[PDB]
């Protein structure tokens, strides 16, 4: 889905990119807040790694908080697919659930994860 | 404007507006024609006029078989149920797994040329359900009124070569229950009474974890007995019938079918997929459709797949609470995303490229 | 060679040769193991060594529960009782109604792989009894030492979905009689004395046609009094105990059971069958097993079913004279028919298809 | 309002108000119908109209045998004797030991559906007597006009299986006395004269401690002679007849019965009970009913049970002074307790559950 | 039970087929004797009717004489089941007792039934 | 008889509970008076013992004074049965008569029994 501005700037550089699902839209999270997750929301996380020959590889994670509404978990899953398609399908997809995230995912956050109550209202 | 979401099934039509958390209209996908009245009817009036009409089901096992009746259904959906002007709303429609290219094309042609919608889209039902459960990879067990499908999906897309199908669903379960109750000296096979059997099935039936032991239990005590107040008066009670009816899904031979049961077709579907994604699939069996509503169904599937899979395999069966509408909800979510604006197939693109643009790459 | 017939029950083993009109060997299906002797014992010696052994019943309510003890029983049946070489004789075995497929398969496996029989067969007990009474359609009331079953049979075959079971039989009746006699200041609970109670039950007990009136009668005169010479000397006499003991079969609550009595389970079994064969069944109630030997039992059943069935229904209760051995006799007849030569399951077929061929179509 | 207490016996009806220490109305349970008058009569008028009516006893040996006459009796009890409106008072009725379930149910149905009582209750007569004597455990000897019962009771409840009954009571004793007096050249068998014999029995008869010695005594002197002034004039005197009449209770063969006497049925009743409560029972023999009023009766029973029981057993015979009304008094006390308000069976519960709720657990 | 020769030729044509139980075997009765029944024996009777379209329907009767031995009445009942199974279960089964046969059964014998004393010895 | 308030609080703790029959009703006796019995009255006594595993056992005694009226001795006996039924029948019943009480009963009163003349009037 080329023409969303978030997709334009996705996977252009090594590092982490974190977006939060907000009323059927993907809204970027402030870089200084990478690591805090509202348990009532859903997020899409793109990890981009640069190889020694300058090529980039991608790993997509969609994190679901135990209190998010179906519309958000649904959108997060649809957004991950779309973002992967936009990256010519080269990304590897990972579903991450609160309290049970994969070692790799947990490894992206040096000072651990912060699950805070609440979040944005459902788009229904 | 606001997009419309239409999920067409063998037995029920689920329609409404994208953005909504549930379908505004749910009626029988039935068309009635004069078999003296001269009008043709759709859904619940069609059933009320049984005596003067010939009823037909436009959709057979998930596939549209009669396009002229299908047109009536869609007409009744827009103007009567939703009360909207088609030409006014982009419409997302759903299609069954393995739907022939010709059907997809003909659906597109009718929407544009007959209903004049400004834009439309066609999505696979199983995929919309998986999305509804917050997943991009897994194997969906979709079971409704006319057909049952095993659909393995990976990173957003179905694997066609691995899809399994079984022409056994709710209607078959209601006929069977109706058969065993008639044997005991009752009668329905009419309307309010055929309605009664379906209702007994949806309220009293459940799937046994171990069929022989349940049978032994039902034969040894009245602990599994249940009663149902008929609309007339008498109270009929059932025991082993409660789980014998749904057992058919695991043992098709109960009604004369030589096919494998749903646990076996789910397993075969997984074994037909690339060895490297099978763990994804075993850990993500998502149930969808009205015939997956039986209490006990998830535990039984879990047990049977376990008996077939490798001993170390993590097997999980997911049963969403509103799985009767998963397909519609998933479509509602999809058609609502900000990124979906450029995914519709517009009249322009149609008038310029033809029904063929309804296929993908 | 000559085929062997083996009827395994919760309390007694009936074994012999096909073609014979009765079982050559009848002994307790009990296994004794050292609880200093180091041998394990079967049947009557096992009982004689009570003090140095731990007794177990391999069959519980008609179903084999301990295969290692069951093997001892069969070993003792061939070599000690019948004195034959298993490998030499085709053997027909009997199985209880609703026996799990796994048991049937395991029975087959042991016979072939452990006893090396050349051929075998497994028949449902109730069906063998009906055949013994010259009938292909009817509902059998089989009641032995450990379990009671209602088995409706049509044109040669049982209707599994209609079978009823009640975990109440002879042993329960002996315990109860033993309980009421102990209350009056006696004691057995030993061996020759527990033997004495069973003997009092089988010689003096009977079923009352009308329980209240019999009770009133026993309370008003000594006309129903009976005496029994104990092996020591004293003469104990019983009155209402005579019919109170068997009454439990019609009123399970006499011993603490919440279940319906045998007249009620017989009726429910019939009402679970196709309306069009019920007349066949009401007119053909066949009694089978040792616990159906009580004088008065048939008249009482006739009366109670009559009170439950339609007023115009022809109700008949059949009580064969040797119904203690009906099951064995029926098997003896079956294994003897000239047409049965091709019905056995041979070692070849086993070694080639596995225990699974023991099931039917 | 105030509850009503109604004790219905083979010969007399005892009715009144709960809270009272004695029955307000005591009349013959007799119904007279025209055998020219066209009315039917109850109790003492029925007897006065002997010549134009056919008399019947609704209760036979403690059990209601004719429900239409029983209805008349109850009608006469409410409106004529007690002068009350049934619909206005909860009523406790009494029933004989071993009363068939059907009778209890039919009694309940008539009270509610015919008399429209707001609530009712059914109690066993023997139990009400034991309660009247300040006891929860013991064996009651209840003897009235039509039947004699042995009722062992433990911690408030009767032990049905141990109850003994003897169809020999007062009416049999009056007929016998009437027979031996007629032999000596007298005549009654009429009304005021049959009335005379009963009166001679209740005033002059007594039970001998040792029958042979009393006979020897009566044969050797006039010390046991007694005279009775007939209503006409002549004075008839009796000697051995005085104790020969009641002796029949201990020796039924005096009137042609093959049954055991009351001392023997009391003993057999005790021996039918659990060895561990027999001491409770021997120490608590409570007499109840009009036929236990004979002077000497308690001493004789004490002696005869002693000759049958173990030498170390403490044997006690209790003879309450108003034992002619023990049953009614016990009911009066029961229906009066503050805890009894929630024990009644109300019309609601009846109209909602049926006559069947009159049974217990 | 296909391989008994009696089963091979059972129900091949319209008419009556009568067999008598003889020491655990089914022995055909001489057609000229159809109607005579030894009261001490048991028999199996197959009535085959041809419909106007050439298809055949079956009715199986097993007749028990008041003096037959248990082995015979038992075999007759087992044979009826087997014969019915061989006919793909299409036959309707009927138990017939001496002196109380059904109207239908009695209707197969124009000149009535002849119950004669005796019969073959028990197979026990 | 669940709904009497005396039954509600009967047998809830180890110890003695003493009630006196008063005009067809059970009236609790003041704990400081346990041991004094009016010879013209009737009483119900519940002894509750706690076992080492915390379970409770019951022994019911109904005491009859030599001058009580029939209505009271009758009620005392009926109340004992009812109280036993309320305790699921687990109580053992004992009839106690003035001047002849059982050793066990006498054992419940350290400083012996005090029989005092008089009492409450009959409910008749
Ligand atoms: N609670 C329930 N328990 C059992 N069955 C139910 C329940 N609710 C609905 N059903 C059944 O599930 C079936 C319906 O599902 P759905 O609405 O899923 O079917 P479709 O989409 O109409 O059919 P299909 O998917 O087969 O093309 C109905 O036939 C109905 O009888
Ligand atoms: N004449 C009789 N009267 C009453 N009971 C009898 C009589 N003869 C035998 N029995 C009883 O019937 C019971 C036995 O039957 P059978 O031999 O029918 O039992 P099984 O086959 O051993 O048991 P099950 O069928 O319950 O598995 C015994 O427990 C025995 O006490
Ligand atoms: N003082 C007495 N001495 C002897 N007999 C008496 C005396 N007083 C009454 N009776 C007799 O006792 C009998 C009555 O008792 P009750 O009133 O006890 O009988 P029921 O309740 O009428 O009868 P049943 O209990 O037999 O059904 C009468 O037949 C009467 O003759
Ligand atoms: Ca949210
Ligand atoms: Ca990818
Ligand atoms: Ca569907
Ligand atoms: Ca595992
Ligand atoms: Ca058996
Ligand atoms: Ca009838
Ligand atoms: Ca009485
Ligand atoms: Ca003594
Ligand atoms: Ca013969
Ligand atoms: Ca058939
Ligand atoms: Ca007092
Ligand atoms: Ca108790």
């Amino acid at each position: 889905v080329v023409e969303h501005p978030e997709f334009l700037k996705a996977g252009k550089e090594p590092g982490l990119q974190i977006w939060r699902v907000e009323k059927f839209d993907l809204v970027p999270v402030p870089t200084n807040l990478y690591g805090d997750f509202f348990t009532g929301d859903a997020y899409v996380i793109l990890k981009t790694v640069q190889l020694r020959n300058g090529n980039l590889q991608y790993d997509l994670h969609y994190w679901l908080g135990n209190e998010c509404s179906q519309d958000e978990s649904g959108a997060a899953a649809i957004f991950t697919v779309q973002l992967d398609d936009y990256l010519n399908g080269r990304a590897v997809q990972h579903r991450e659930v609160q309290g049970f995230e994969s070692a790799t995912f947990l490894g992206y956050f040096k000072s651990g994860l912060k699950y805070k109550k609440g979040g944005v209202a459902s788009g229904f | 404007t606001t997009a419309l979401v239409c999920d067409n099934g063998s037995g029920l039509v689920k329609a409404g507006f994208a953005g909504d958390d549930a379908p505004r209209a749910v009626f029988p996908s039935i068309v009635g024609r004069p078999r003296g009245q001269k009008d043709s009817y759709v859904g619940d009036e069609a059933q009320s006029k049984r005596g003067i009409l010939t009823l037909k089901y436009p959709i057979e096992h998930g596939i549209i078989t009669n396009w002229d009746d299908m047109e009536k259904i869609w007409h009744h959906t827009f103007y009567n149920e939703l009360r909207v002007a088609p030409e006014e709303h982009p419409t997302l429609l759903t299609e069954a797994p393995l739907n022939p290219k010709a059907n997809r094309e003909k659906m597109t042609q009718i929407m544009f040329e007959t209903f004049n919608v400004p834009a439309m889209y066609v999505a696979i039902q199983a995929v919309l359900s998986l999305y509804a459960s917050g997943r991009t990879t897994g194997i969906v067990l979709d079971s409704g009124d006319g057909v049952t499908h095993n659909v393995p999906i990976y990173e957003g897309y179905a694997l066609p070569h691995a899809i399994m199908r079984l022409d056994l669903a709710g209607r078959d379960l209601t006929d069977y229950l109706m058969k065993i109750l008639t044997e005991r000296g009752y009668s329905f096979v009419t309307t309010a009474e055929r309605e009664i059997v379906r209702d007994i099935k949806e309220k009293l039936c459940y799937v046994a974890l171990d069929f022989e032991n349940e049978m032994a239990t039902a034969a040894s005590s009245s602990s599994l007995e249940k009663s149902y107040e008929l609309p007339d008066g008498q109270v009929i009670t059932i025991g082993n019938e409660r789980f014998r009816c749904p057992e058919t899904l695991f043992q098709p031979s109960f009604i004369g079918m030589e096919s494998a049961g749903i646990h076996e077709t789910t397993y075969n579907s997984i074994m037909k997929c690339d060895i490297d994604i099978r763990k994804d699939l075993y850990a993500n069996n998502v149930m969808s459709g009205g015939t997956t509503m039986y209490p006990g169904i998830a535990d039984r599937m879990q047990k049977e797949i376990t008996a077939l899979a490798p001993s170390t395999m993590k097997i999980k069966i997911i049963a969403p609470p509103e799985r009767k509408y998963s397909v519609w909800i998933g479509g509602s979510i999809l058609a609502s995303l900000s990124t979906f604006q450029q995914m519709w197939i517009t009249k322009q693109e149609y008038d310029e490229a033809g029904p063929s643009i309804v296929h993908r790459k």
